[PDB]
DNA sequence: TTTTTTTTTTTT
RNA sequence: GCCGA
DNA sequence: TCGGCTG
């Protein structure tokens, strides 16, 4: 297919249509708009279901209200006839003739340029005192103390980060919240998460980050000799001796450090079948994969064994050290776990 | 070592007049080198020669792919180059990385079967084999090797031919000489022997009788019953061993105490074996099965087995094609060949019996087109007999076996003979 | 399943003494369960008995274990209860979990095994074996079923196998003598018998005469009527047991009086026993709507049938295939198979009629190979008789029998031979 | 594709030969591509060679161009190489990208036509084409190959077909001067041809012979057979090659000496072919496997074969029929037609066997209605000669050879000849 | 009242040999009571018997659906328990 | 790839 | 539509 | 009340 051909028709033909979003992360490049199709619905304006992914191979416009997924020239053939013989005509004409898109390969990105030096607002939790509610609220999380110097608690997150990032919120509204600063690899704070407290914090539960190119590795810094594990909690990494957390809905293996020896903890739901994808495509690159298939506790994550089935660490970690399959190994225990 | 491969393909000769034939795109990594390879093949496919650079990086222009892969492939051509090294070292490193890459993706396919089979019923998927199979195709990924043996050339392959004339393969013999005769001696051990007939004309008859026979010979007997009892089987060896009619054992015309005193006169005979009648409800036993009651057999009751014999071919479960799966071909094929795996495995003279279609029932002659259930047995089965007793046999108290397909000898020199069948005594007898 | 395989090992005596031939420590796990086996094999070794829990706690102190083992083990010994489920659910769920560790097993030992092969010689280890052993391993891991019969032996068990033959139980009478004599002791249960013939010729006439026949000889009877009515079929019955002639029975030449007087004195005869019939729709009904009749059967009334008879295998509809999901030969030989299964389960006489294609409706014989149904029906079918009439047959009104299919006995000593069926009257008669 | 046109343009003499009758300026490019193809143009009309990469140079130094034009240009001369690639792939991409961008210009051609169309007529350009030429334009874009060759075309090709003529490109010869008699030449080739055999001739002996004569030749063979074992087939190949009687391999007579000295004898003549064997089992093999025999043949063996003689005709598989019989008419003449037209689009020549019918058997003078297999083989098989043994012949070591269907020459010239057969050395020799 | 009628048809012999060829899958819902008849008829159709609480356990175990589904299922048979009551 | 009904056709 | 806040 | 989510 002409994928950038699609994508610039589909921009052409999408802008014009209510709540239009061009999303572009760094490798893909998504729309977002009201569904022409269907109209999603009146309350839900802002939760257009019509979007079209053109990161693929070939571009698909798909709408999960109404389930219409289709490619762009067929929607082009259904509502832009003029466009759609515009788009039929020069993709032949550019189909002879050989790509030119690589030619302008540039990088718009940029080194470490947002660099947190200080947080206003924010106490750190080694500085708090015992009887602090967050104190008594992580004590409930059964966190070592020694770790406690890499949390802070706030009450004004909002004001926190609009004095980090202004604009964010129009409102900064006080809200308390755990701060966990996350650092590169040299040890300075490349962004920081505003974890929710309580049994869950009002609005706006996310990680900001000092600029788009900051780490989503939370733990780099201290991280030692041997085997580099990787989890999806940096609480849970807090418990993990040489143990990274990924911070963000992308997992992406060229980011992640360690080649050679990270090693992937993941969850321990045998359902949840996103869970299971997860896991092929690591296993898939051939990576170190933890497996959770033989673990006495059946609770979700290592602080959850720890809180509820009363795990102690360093079961934890002989559990790993003696779990950690690789290529057909781990692709069995993939598979007889799986269900 | 996938960039040399490929670099000695590309900017050799020699290298791909040997190895070509047998790489194939599975044997790479979903990456650049499987989209490269593809590009190879397809350009060799369409001129019948390796491409130069150049050409591919044409092909490359003219294909299909993300901008991921076309930077990749782009990238993996331009890192192509010819390094100068032996032609000896490239042939063997290519071959051993084509079988341990081989035996990956077959242990992966092994692995998704297990998965597969796990699946409940409904939302299991199909067009994967049953667990069954998975040793089979690990036979397949070890045999991967670049000496391909396709035809027999003469004039290069004379030394075999000259062996095969004056050595003879050892035969396991019958003790009706009309078969020795027709086989030159007896039967090959790792081979699969089926005695087709028609319905209710007698195949488990000449099973039996063959069983018998091979007792009487000294053999280890096993026979599987799939749609008798073991008491059935066991009553028809003894009707043919014990010179008893079935009616007189039925009846109840010879005393317990002759029956008892025939039994000690065969027991007291040195030259007799044992035979071991295992019943299995139909379609409740495999290959797989089979095994394990030979493992036991060999373990249990200390019996290695020289002669199993399966009741009933179509009635056995695939062992290899989930239940009620495929068609009928596809499945009883796929049983004798798991059948013939097993015979060839435990060195065993294998009989059964299949049953011929609709057409060649009551006709006086019946062919290799006639078979019900499969016309793939003849490929799989090494000696296949049939039973023509249709009208008149039988009031002359006879058989004919057409011979239909014979590995030993030249089935057109025999091909049609009379045996005096016995049905009381469940026996073959010769008419001379 | 580990926690119940465990506390059946300890809490019963029949699982230990059919499951502990299979069992290895390689099965269960590498944690708690692992040395809770090794515990249990440990104390039946030394004292030649399953432990019990103080016994296995015992055990447990003596025995040497981390401070971590030794909780987990403690810990699952504490949840362990007697819980006397099911035998035969309980020994396939164990085969289960035994075949699919066994396959886990297996296919961890190759992945080792492959490992092992890709490094150098020198680091390599040479306690594994090598790349040609990955086949049979997993054969051998495909050949764990649960099964510790080996069969009989013919030489070991020639006693009981007399014995088996002493015990006629199997065999059904036939209340007639013909029928009889040519089926040595008549019908046997479980065994699937079908009486074909071309359409109206006398199929469900010959069933429900031998319905009255195995009536008058005090068995239950299950009457599946697939085409009539309820009262109909009554009605043909009450035309053979009240001898009153169907038509007389329409015509009034049986008065009330003399009805209720035969009724009565049928009532009277202590050898009489019950007939149930049931009507079904066509193509609705088979061996699974079988059995829920059964067990309403059996909880409405204590009826426990000694036969059951199936007005026409054709009009049933196949239990796995839907309505038209494959062709003619598959279903009908799916629905034969199944109501064998059915009669086999029942330990039942099955009878069912079938159809004649258009080639023999007029012919002076039917041979096998004229089923107008699947050819699979003469295959799964036992006793098959035929039915056929000619001018000269329905004017000496003599309906001549052929025995196209005999597993019983021999199918040619009396093939044909001709019935006295009255068709007034639904009735055979033997001739003298 | 424009960078490696231009450069083998410029760097070579044949392909420029081949391809310049068929390139346009319009064909490549408004910016560097037709600048360089101008400048290509005028030097070759201004001087009728092609230019040197200087020469080029110079050109573009002495020329009206833009600076960017310019710098283009001297960038795409500079980017010009004398890479050797392969003439085949070359002429087709180059014809590919010819036929690509030709399409594209009738396109918008067209499409600007229609533009022009729909404008007031008072404001138009003249020049444009009308409306109704669209349909001839894009013809004009088919009307694009670079070698125009579809079909024979009498009057413009009379050189090469007598060329044909003289050189006898299509014979094959027989080593027998009867053969090639009756024949102008011999067999030739992509034609079918069939033996058939009589009563009892062996229909194995003469594809046999035939097989040998065709290697002595040089030509490579390939004996696809069914009915027989590839030792057999080659052991009848070492009788008729080695002079060695059959049944003397058998008993011994010829020691491994005297054969391996006879083989390396026949191994040292230059004049000698290759043969390979290859089985199939009865009825499994069809014409389209057959191709992929050819295929593996090509790719591992490198053996490109001339002779194709398959072992029987009536035992091989039609291609797309479900149907099999033993002999059936349609299956016969689906046959015939599969395999000759694989002899056709091999461009090798192929043999089989058929039967005949008893008439043929009984009387010596066989006709083409007196054929088992006649309309259907005779419909679809260039040669067919009727094999026939007597009584006589039989005492005289001799056959009656009559051509009963040639494709080749006339049927009458010489149809009847007594040929020299030796059963025992499989041999056919002339008569005096 | 279904978590009711599968405790009589778990812990009852003689409600379930009437009321079971009537029932059927299409009865009880679209979440956890109908996967667990649906596991209870495969266990029926396997053995020709009523499962005990472990082996629906078992066969829980031994299955493919979510988990929520899995949760759903589990805390039905942990809340399914036989009490005294009247035909 | 078998398998069965029905019809239609054709060859021996 | 499902999930997260 | 928001964003992100395969076919
Ligand atoms: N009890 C018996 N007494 C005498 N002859 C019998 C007896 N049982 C079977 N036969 C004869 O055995 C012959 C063939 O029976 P089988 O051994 O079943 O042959 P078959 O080909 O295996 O039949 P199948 O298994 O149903 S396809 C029949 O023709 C009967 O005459
Ligand atoms: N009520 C009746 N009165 C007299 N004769 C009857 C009666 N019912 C059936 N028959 C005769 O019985 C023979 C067939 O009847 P049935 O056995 O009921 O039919 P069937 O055997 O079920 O076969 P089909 O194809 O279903 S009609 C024929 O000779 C009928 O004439
Ligand atoms: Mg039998
Ligand atoms: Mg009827
Ligand atoms: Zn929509």
């Amino acid at each position: 297919s002409i994928p950038w051909i699609d994508n610039e028709f589909a921009y052409r033909a999408l802008a014009h249509l209510p709540k239009f979003t061009q999303v572009n992360n760094s490798s893909t490049f998504k729309l977002r708009f009201r569904c022409p199709v269907c109209g999603d619905s009146k309350t839900d304006q802002n939760k257009a279901r019509g979007w079209y992914y053109g990161d693929n191979n070939e571009g698909n416009i798909h709408c999960y209200n109404c389930n219409y997924h289709a490619p762009i020239g067929i929607y082009l053939k259904e509502f832009e006839p003029d466009l759609y013989r515009e788009y039929i005509f020069e993709i032949r004409k550019e189909k002879g003739k050989s790509r030119p898109i690589e030619k302008p390969k540039e990088l718009p990105k940029q080194p470490e340029k947002k660099i947190i030096k200080s947080l206003p607002s924010c106490v750190r939790l080694d500085k708090l005192a015992e009887d602090h509610p967050i104190i008594k609220y992580v004590k409930a999380r059964c966190i070592p103390k020694d770790k406690w110097k890499y949390l802070w608690f706030t009450t004004e997150w909002p004001k926190l980060v609009n004095s980090i990032a202004p604009g964010t919120y129009k409102k900064e509204i006080s809200e308390p919240r755990l701060v966990i600063p996350i650092y590169n690899a040299n040890g300075k704070a490349e962004s920081f998460q505003g974890r929710a407290l309580k049994k869950d914090a009002p609005q706006k539960y996310i990680t900001i980050e000092a600029y788009p190119e900051a780490t989503k590795i939370y733990g780099v810094e201290r991280v030692k000799d041997g085997d580099v594990y990787v989890l999806e909690g940096p609480i849970d990494s807090l418990f993990i001796e040489n143990g990274i957390a990924i911070t963000g809905g992308q997992l992406d293996l060229e980011v992640v450090p360690f080649k050679d020896r990270r090693v992937w903890v993941l969850d321990n739901e045998p359902r949840h079948p996103d869970t299971i994808k997860r896991m092929t495509k690591l296993v898939d690159a051939g990576e170190r994969v933890m497996f959770w298939d033989k673990s006495p506790w059946k609770s979700k994550d290592v602080n959850d064994m720890i809180r509820k089935e009363g795990a102690t660490p360093e079961q934890i970690m002989e559990y790993m050290k003696n779990n950690i399959a690789q290529g057909l190994m781990a692709k069995m225990r993939l598979s007889k776990y799986a269900k | 070592m996938v960039e040399i491969i490929l670099s000695h393909l590309i900017f050799d000769q020699a290298y791909f007049s040997k190895v070509w034939p047998y790489m194939d795109s599975e044997y790479f990594e979903s990456g650049p080198a499987k989209n490269t390879f593809k590009l190879i093949k397809s350009h060799v496919n369409e001129y019948h020669s390796v491409p130069s650079i150049n050409a591919l990086n044409v092909a490359l222009e003219n294909s299909s792919f993300t901008e991921t892969e076309y930077s990749g492939v782009k990238t993996l051509i331009s890192k192509l180059a010819d390094s100068p090294e032996d032609h000896s070292w490239l042939v063997k490193e290519t071959e051993k990385y084509v079988q341990q890459r081989a035996m990956f993706n077959a242990t992966s396919k092994i692995i998704e079967i297990q998965t597969n089979a796990e699946l409940p019923p409904e939302k299991r998927n199909k067009k994967m084999p049953d667990v069954g199979a998975i040793p089979d195709i690990m036979r397949q990924a070890l045999s991967i090797s670049f000496d391909s043996y396709v035809g027999h050339d003469w004039m290069d392959d004379y030394e075999a031919r000259w062996l095969s004339y004056m050595n003879k393969a050892r035969k396991v013999p019958f003790k009706l000489r009309i078969l020795n005769k027709i086989t030159k001696g007896g039967a090959e051990t790792g081979t699969l022997n089926v005695l087709m007939a028609g319905v209710n004309v007698g195949k488990s008859l000449g099973l039996c009788s063959l069983a018998a026979d091979y007792l009487q010979l000294g053999h280890n007997v096993l026979y599987i019953s799939m749609q008798m009892a073991e008491e059935v089987c066991a009553k028809r060896i003894d009707a043919n061993m014990l010179d008893v009619s079935l009616d007189d054992i039925d009846d109840g015309h010879i005393s317990y105490a002759e029956y008892k005193g025939k039994m000690e006169k065969w027991r007291e005979k040195s030259t007799l074996g044992r035979l071991i009648v295992k019943q299995y409800p139909t379609g409740g036993a495999d290959a797989n099965t089979f095994r394990s009651l030979l493992n036991e057999l060999k373990l249990k009751k200390n019996f290695v087995p020289t002669i199993i014999i399966v009741d009933y071919l179509g009635i056995c479960k695939s062992c290899r094609i989930r239940v009620y799966s495929e068609n009928s071909y596809t499945t009883v094929k796929a049983i004798a060949e798991e059948l013939r795996a097993l015979a060839v495995e435990t060195e065993t003279v294998l009989w059964t019996a299949a049953q011929v279609g609709k057409q060649a029932w009551d006709s006086s002659d019946v062919n290799m087109s006639d078979i019900a259930e499969s016309a793939g047995l003849p490929a799989t089965a090494d000696f296949m007999l049939a039973v023509i007793e249709t009208e008149e046999l039988a009031a002359a108290e006879q058989q004919l076996i057409k011979q239909i397909k014979s590995r030993y000898g030249d089935k057109n020199k025999w091909n049609k003979f009379l045996m005096g069948v016995q049905k009381g005594n469940q026996k073959w007898v010769e008419i001379e």
